[PDB]
């Protein structure tokens, strides 16, 4: 019940096509975030930099989605859609679209939001559904990736499963307009619902990498996906590292910025540890070095100030 | 009992001096003697 | 007058317990070091 | 191949006893 | 090399010196940082007199 | 005398336990560690590294 060249080549072409689309659209929405939030949506409440930085996160995450599809390109080229772990990847890719569309029913920001989202989500639904019907007839870096998947899981499971937050009132804030002492709105809600999907994409990328290269197929050429998991990350962090200068309020709402900051930090430290290969036993050598030093210190202290070592120990020969 | 019957300073110093004079200096000049052989 | 105080630890018995051990052990170290100077650092 | 037991701790010196009165 | 770097600040350089001197006079930071409370055996007067003696060169 | 001989041939494990093992390798190290950690302030050099 193997997979001949037919389904393999069809899946490969599907993957490369949709992934190129996601990649170029990610670059486009990056420059659009650099332009403004009125680039794609119609909510008139979009005169704030927080929409801009949220959209920068959107950009980096769609870059990550491109990386995911290039990963599946490189993986299924050897017809590796037979092991149950690729079935896990595909079913979770389907769950991406599942949660996305059911939450779109639970809320929508602008027509183009559902446009792009349902576009590529229906692409995923069709491919995974029909190919899974066909298949029916057939350490340290690990710690970082595990915490990444669980932090992003928490970010989603908390953000969407509840309706929405309410901004601080700040009683007495210019009783006129300028939204001071007011509630929230379409722009905010939907732009945010996006960011959640971006962190979902990188969540799925990371769960795939963990459950696949937890024996760290071939462990190395994942170097492709690695770039897609690092590059985006650092650039994301960049924007965040200047969000205070941009005059944004990132601190009042933990349910959104927390996962973004934590995932950026985790991806950056993952890149760093992959550059020098902390072997999960080198920390043992570090702690042993510091303990040896402090042992050498307390021995000198004891022999100099408390009780000589030639006194307390026994002497031989008489 | 086993503390106050250890060798005092005299015997410890004698041991150290004996090792310095006989554990290195004796065998070394022994080697020299065989290389060169009252 | 700028009146200033210290830190004042609240334990009193865990604070003074490693300094009291030193107050009792250091005299022997001083005596041994002095006589060592005399009878070995000179009479090598 | 060993058991789960302490080691003797007083075959070298006698200083350890100094903690039993003091703590007491 | 350090002369210009020290002449630059001229305010932190006279804040850290003040803190360091007042902290070595009464060794009261010692318990929380090392565990041995050195303030019980330390004599601030003898240190102050040492300081002033070497400042005036009068043993 | 006969009773002592009989009892000594049946009690070798307990004799060694009470003579060589009870204090030196069971009670003394426990007491020593608990007593050290009773004194000795809540530092790290003192709680873990120096012991
Ligand atoms: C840098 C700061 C350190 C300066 C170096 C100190 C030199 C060590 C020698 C004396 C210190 C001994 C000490 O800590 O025990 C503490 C000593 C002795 O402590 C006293 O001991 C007496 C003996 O019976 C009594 O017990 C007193 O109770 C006890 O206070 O006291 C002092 O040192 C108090 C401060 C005096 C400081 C004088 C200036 C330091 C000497 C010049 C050093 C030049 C350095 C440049
Ligand atoms: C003879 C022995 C009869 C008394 C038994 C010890 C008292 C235990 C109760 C301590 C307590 O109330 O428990 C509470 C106490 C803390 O409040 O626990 C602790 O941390 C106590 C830790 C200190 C350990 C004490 C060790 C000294 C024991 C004396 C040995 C000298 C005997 C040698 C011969
Ligand atoms: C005197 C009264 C108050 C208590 C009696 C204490 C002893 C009878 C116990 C306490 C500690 C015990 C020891 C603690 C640890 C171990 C390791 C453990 O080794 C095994 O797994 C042996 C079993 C096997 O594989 O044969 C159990 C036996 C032994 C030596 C124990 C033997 C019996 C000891 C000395």
């Amino acid at each position: 019940p193997e997979l001949p060249l037919s389904t393999n080549r069809a899946a490969g072409t599907q993957y490369l096509a949709i992934g190129a689309a996601y990649a170029v659209a990610a670059g486009a929405v990056a420059v659009a975030a650099l332009q403004g939030p009125q680039l794609l949506l119609a909510s008139p409440a979009a005169a704030d930099p927080w929409s801009s930085v949220l959209l920068g996160c959107v950009a980096a995450t769609y870059l990550r989605a491109a990386g995911v599809f290039l990963q599946l390109k490189a993986a299924s080229d050897a017809a590796e859609l037979l092991c149950w772990r690729h079935q896990r990847l595909a079913l979770t890719a389907a769950a991406y679209g599942m949660v996305a569309v059911l939450t779109q029913a639970a809320g929508l920001a602008s027509p183009q939001l559902l446009g792009l989202q349902l576009l590529l989500s229906v692409a995923s639904a069709a491919v995974v559904a029909n190919v899974a019907r066909s298949a029916w007839a057939v350490t340290v870096a690990g710690l970082l990736l595990t915490t990444t998947i669980v932090v992003s899981l928490y970010g989603l499971f908390a953000a969407v499963f509840a309706p929405a937050p309410a901004l601080p009132v700040a009683v007495g804030a210019w009783p006129g307009t300028a939204a001071a002492a007011a509630v929230m709105d379409g722009s905010a809600a939907g732009l945010r619902r996006l960011a959640a999907g971006g962190l979902l994409l990188t969540a799925a990328a990371s769960h795939g990498l963990f459950d696949f290269a937890g024996s760290v197929p071939n462990p190395t050429i994942y170097s492709l996906l690695n770039l897609g998991f690092v590059a985006a990350a650092v650039l994301q962090s960049y924007f965040l590292y200047i969000a205070p200068a941009w005059g944004v309020n990132v601190n009042w709402d933990t349910a959104l910025w927390g996962p973004m900051y934590g995932t950026a930090f985790l991806g950056l430290v993952y890149g760093l540890v992959a550059l020098t290969k902390f072997d999960w036993s080198s920390v043992v050598d570090a702690v042993l070095r510091v303990a040896c030093w402090f042992a050498e210190l307390t021995m000198w202290f004891w022999d100099t100030f408390v009780w000589k070592f030639s006194w307390s120990e026994k002497t031989r020969r008489a | 009992f086993s503390t106050i019957t250890q060798p005092d300073t005299d015997l410890i110093a004698r041991q150290e001096k004996g090792t310095l004079f006989w554990d290195i200096w004796a065998d070394f000049l022994v080697t020299a003697a065989d290389y060169y052989n009252e | 007058v700028v009146v200033d105080t210290g830190v004042t630890e609240d334990d009193r018995l865990r604070a003074s317990l490693l300094v009291q051990m030193l107050r009792y052990t250091v005299p022997f170290m001083v005596i041994s070091g002095l006589f060592w100077m005399i009878h070995t650092w000179i009479l090598d | 191949s060993l058991y789960f037991v302490f080691t003797q701790l007083n075959q070298k010196t006698f200083l350890s006893y100094w903690l039993l009165p003091v703590a007491g | 090399k350090l002369r210009e770097v020290l002449l630059g600040q001229q305010e932190a350089a006279k804040n850290v010196a003040k803190q360091l001197d007042e902290g070595v006079t009464y060794m009261d930071w010692t318990y929380r940082s090392t565990g041995v409370d050195l303030s019980a055996v330390w004599d601030p007067e003898l240190w102050i007199r040492f300081r002033e003696a070497v400042a005036q060169n009068e043993p | 005398g006969e009773r002592i001989w009989a009892w000594r041939n049946r009690s070798e494990n307990e004799r060694w336990f009470w003579e060589v093992f009870a204090w030196d390798r069971l009670i003394f190290p426990i007491l020593v560690i608990v007593a050290w950690e009773y004194l000795v302030p809540n530092h790290l050099v003192w709680a873990v590294l120096a012991p």
